[PDB]
């Protein structure tokens, strides 16, 4: 009788090993991306001989096509390169954040997001010039200081790994200094994807739809806590958890620069932190569901 | 050219 | 006399936190392999394997319901 | 994603 | 009995669980790795003028994209200069070496300019009517422009022109210069008789001649030159001198291939007959004191 089920129970050797195998491919694959990662991907952006104050300005002086661009939003400032998008409605957006293959890390520090980081645009087959837009997210403060350039307006896009695609527009959109820790303040809402920035999640309700608010939050990135979470413990911070820079409150309805999961289907138990730091949009598919495309764009409004 |  | 049980019982429910946490590190990797693309020559074609890892958790929280 | 009092 | 087993998957959960801890050890180094974006062959050098002589004469030695701001300009714009030993300052207005870019453009489109720039210099572009009227007219000092051609032969030729200046908008960008100045190009300005009525080398000038595109007419034609030959120059009904026409690869074409019937493509009749499309095309100025 006794030790019915023993050696049955030995199928631990075969997890085990298969996992010790597991790891030695994983290796593998760091090593090889490591020397891949000797030599740095290379783009060649001839700039457009025209140019302006932002992307809306250039469409209206012949700026045709979506490129990248180089606009000086201020005398003071020096003239940055930037991706204009002059096809989605009437053009003359101004992409501050973009989302296509996960090619960029979005989960960086203070200074990085401040900075802005990754690729502006890439080029396209044979052109000479960075037709495609590449991952990145254009930096605080040149966001902060084009929506307070003027009346700004904002608009959201994403698309599934279905082919399908949601909107969210906000006729407002404000970004403080960063003295002001990038006070997001939006507006104005209208659209297919959900209101996540201005109401929460629609899936939760109480004060749980309330903590997921964005507007009015502040900025924040892993080394820089200001999410409306409020512990003193140093590992419950909402940026550290549900993966890179954004306006956090408790935390989230939407996360556009989260982690890029492959197929968008995601799990917790997949999770670095087993929360669901993808690339959601709740109030559209839910919160295990990271998106193939994820875009923010800007441009004045009108008045 | 000229256009006549 | 038992020796192997509470240990076997123990070493399993620990080998069970392996999966979940390996799992957690392929996905992790293969993501951070990815961010490599757009910096790097060019990034290493890849292919994450996570059904398998799934069929082996069911497989041992089976198991995992013996004693 | 929130985080319950 | 049986415990011996339970060692192994100890002596391999303990080390592929510590493997586990070197892996995220070479994880976290390739993060470090790959935080970095692309880089950018394209740069803009850090040396401002008022046009590309300045730039040089402050220092700069090589060709490639600068920033000037010319006298009664009120921000500063992107150009490409071309810098020889010598230390001459070429500010290039236009550029043309592969069909790549649209020269059918509107009145807006050529006034601020189409195209793109690059360090290289391998790249086709047309700066700004404005960028081009603000420049040459910046100050008393004169400018002269210098037209440089290429055939499908790897010939090259130039003509150069003195005083030249460009008018402002509320003068349709008009095309002046004092007068030829030579150059194995021929003088296209000046006109050319080609046959017919007595005025074909009259109306085929173009000093003094004011700018046209499809969407703005100030062409001496009673038809729209622009419009049909599709592009945008100064017009005279039409032209001897069209380096902004349509490209026409191999550089030979017909009245055939032409939508119209008409030469549309980019001629120097004083150099190449109006059925031949030159392969590369250039127009710079420079400071006139700079030739002598
Ligand atoms: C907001 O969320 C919390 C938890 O996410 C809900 O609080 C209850 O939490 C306890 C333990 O975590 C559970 O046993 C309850 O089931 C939770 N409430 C239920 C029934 O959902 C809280 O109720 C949520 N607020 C609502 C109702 O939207
Ligand atoms: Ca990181
Ligand atoms: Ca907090
Ligand atoms: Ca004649
Ligand atoms: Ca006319």
């Amino acid at each position: 009788v006794n030790s019915n089920i023993p050696t049955n129970l030995r199928v631990l050797r075969s997890i085990l090993e298969n996992l010790r195998s597991k790891i030695q491919k994983l290796e593998s694959d760091v090593s090889a991306q490591m020397e891949y990662c000797r030599t740095p991907c290379t783009v060649s952006c001839n700039i457009p001989v025209v140019s302006g104050k932002e992307c809306e300005e250039i469409i209206r002086k012949g700026g045709e096509t979506s490129e990248m661009y180089l606009i000086q939003p201020d005398s003071s400032v020096k003239p940055y390169r930037v991706y204009c998008d002059m096809n989605t409605e009437n053009g003359g957006w101004t992409v501050i954040q973009n989302r296509q293959d996960g090619s960029v890390d979005f989960g960086r520090k203070w200074d990085p997001y401040k900075q802005g980081f990754g690729n502006v645009a890439t080029n396209t087959d044979g052109k000479n010039y960075c037709g495609l837009p590449g991952e990145y997210w254009l930096g605080n403060d040149k966001i902060s200081q084009l929506t307070r350039m003027g009346p700004t307006e904002l608009l959201i896009e994403m698309e599934d790994w279905k082919g399908d695609k949601v909107k969210a527009h906000y006729g407002g959109f404000t970004v403080q200094n960063e003295a002001n820790k990038y006070q997001i303040s939006v507006n104005k809402y209208r659209g297919t994807a959900g209101n996540a920035l201005m109401d929460g999640a629609s899936q939760l309700m109480g004060e749980n739809r309330t903590m997921t608010i964005h507007n009015g939050m502040f900025f924040s990135t892993y080394d820089r806590d200001n999410d409306g979470w409020l512990t003193s413990d140093p590992r419950k911070q909402c940026s550290k958890e549900d993966g890179g820079g954004w306006w956090y409150n408790r935390c989230h309805a939407a996360n556009p620069n989260g982690r890029y999961y492959w197929g968008g289907q995601y799990t917790w138990d997949m999770a670095k932190h087993g929360t669901d730091d993808g690339v959601v949009w709740m109030n559209w598919k839910g919160s295990w569901y990271s998106m193939r495309k994820m875009s923010m764009k800007i441009r004045p409004f009108f008045p | 050219g000229h256009r006549p | 006399v038992i020796e192997k049980v509470q240990h076997i019982q123990l070493l399993q429910k620990n080998v069970r936190a392996q999966l979940v946490d390996m799992k957690r590190l392929e996905v992790d990797i293969d993501i951070k392999i990815r961010s490599c693309r757009g910096s790097c020559s060019r990034a290493l074609a890849r292919e994450v394997d996570l059904k398998d890892y799934e069929d082996q958790q069911k497989q041992l929280e089976q198991v995992i319901a013996k004693d | 994603m929130h985080r319950p009092y | 009995t049986h415990d011996s087993s339970i060692r192994y998957l100890q002596e391999i959960y303990n080390s592929n669980n510590q493997k586990i801890v070197n892996l995220k050890e070479k994880v976290a180094q390739l993060e470090a790795q790959c935080q970095e974006p692309c880089k950018d062959t394209v740069q803009i050098h850090d040396i401002t003028g008022k046009d590309c002589q300045d730039i040089a004469n402050k220092g700069a030695k090589q060709s490639g994209l600068y920033f000037i701001k010319p006298l009664k300009a009120n921000q500063q714009f992107l150009v490409y200069c071309e810098i020889d030993g010598s230390g001459n300052g070429w500010t290039v207005f236009q550029k043309r070496l592969d069909g790549s870019v649209d020269f059918k453009k509107n009145w807006i489109q050529y006034k601020e300019g189409f195209g793109h720039l690059s360090p290289t210099g391998t790249t086709e572009f047309w700066l700004g009517n404005e960028k081009i009227h603000l420049i040459s007219t910046q100050s008393a000092i004169p400018y002269a422009l210098r037209v440089e051609l290429e055939d499908w032969n790897g010939r090259t030729s130039t003509a150069d022109y003195a005083m030249f200046k460009v008018g402002p908008e509320a003068d349709k960008y008009r095309l002046t210069y004092a007068y030829f100045a030579g150059g194995d190009a021929g003088d296209a300005f000046d006109g050319f008789d080609f046959g017919d009525d007595p005025s074909d080398k009259f109306f085929t000038s173009h000093n003094g001649m004011q700018f046209s595109t499809w969407d703005n007419d100030n062409d001496k034609f009673e038809g729209n030159c622009a419009e049909q030959d599709g592009s945008g120059w100064w017009m005279n009904k039409c032209h001897a001198g069209h380096l902004n026409g349509v490209y026409y690869q191999g550089g030979t074409y017909s009245k055939a291939s032409t939508p119209n019937g008409y030469d549309n493509g980019i001629i120097w009749a004083t150099w190449k007959t109006r059925w031949y499309s030159m392969k590369k095309t250039t127009m710079k100025i420079i400071p006139f004191n700079r030739l002598t």
